[PDB]
């Protein structure tokens, strides 16, 4: 049931890399402090997402065996997972405990950010669903690593090589679910289930951004590569 | 097609 020394090593290594991300408080403090216009909010999103992608590439490069993979497959994994990892990180930030009334203001500020109503409902549905899972930081880190090392991504030439890298992370996550939540034996299945709902955010991500109540949708050259916009 | 991504990966 317990983690082996090799698994404990893997977990702490993944945790240290995951911890290099912009702190959730640095994000919520800005949104909660002042109400910004839809124009200012689009620029905040774009800057946030550019920092997220940069840190995500550095996290991905540290994943055991990632640099042994074929160069084209490395690109396909990063490009295939960037949007999903972004929404998983936003779901983590959204569900962090804040003082009484702060989370309600946060949801209200995100609701009036400039995004269309059509996309608000499924976004908060996912955020609430992941929040009900009461995930630990280790679970978010491993789940992000599992999302990145998905062998079923399009344009992957060597799926087996990706499978070999994802399998020990899946084993570690399963053990943690059994340790953190022995009451809920469905917890691991629930986590893996939430990964299919993450995939739905891919199909209409570009439409989500273009529907923003702003005159000009300016993206950085890095976001254009990752989001297929402009 | 993804030269910035390639660069960040090949740093
Ligand atoms: C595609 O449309 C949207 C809409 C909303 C969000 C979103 N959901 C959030 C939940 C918790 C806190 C922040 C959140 N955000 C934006 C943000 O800053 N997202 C960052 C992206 C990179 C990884 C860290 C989070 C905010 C929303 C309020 C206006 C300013 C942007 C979003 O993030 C995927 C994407």
């Amino acid at each position: 049931m317990e983690l082996t020394p090799d698994q404990q090593t893997l977990l702490h290594f993944i945790m240290d890399s995951y911890n290099k991300q912009r702190m959730p408080q640095e994000i919520t403090n800005k949104i909660l402090k002042e109400a910004f216009s839809a124009e200012e909010n689009f620029l905040i999103l774009t800057e946030m997402a550019t920092n997220h992608v940069q840190v995500l590439v550095e996290f991905t490069k540290k994943l055991p065996g990632f640099q042994t993979l074929d160069h084209e497959d490395q690109i396909a994994l990063l490009k295939g997972s960037a949007v999903e990892a972004m929404f998983l990180r936003s779901a983590e930030i959204f569900n962090k405990k804040l003082p009484s009334g702060h989370s309600d203001l946060l949801e209200a500020r995100i609701r009036n950010s400039g995004i269309s109503d059509e996309y608000i409902t499924p976004m908060f549905s996912f955020y609430k669903s992941i929040g009900e899972l009461k995930m630990t930081q280790e679970e978010y880190a491993l789940l992000t690593a599992i999302v990145i090392l998905s062998p079923d991504r399009q344009y992957i030439k060597d799926r087996e090589a990706v499978e070999k890298l994802q399998e020990p992370l899946l084993d570690v996550l399963q053990k943690l679910c059994k340790i953190h939540q022995p009451e809920n034996p469905q917890h691991f299945a629930c986590l893996l289930g939430r990964l299919t709902e993450l995939r739905t955010f891919n199909h209409h991500h570009a439409e989500m951004l273009m529907s923003w109540r702003v005159n000009d949708h300016k993206f950085t050259p890095l976001l254009c590569e990752i989001w297929d916009v402009q | 097609d993804h030269q910035l991504l390639r660069y960040l990966l090949d740093k």
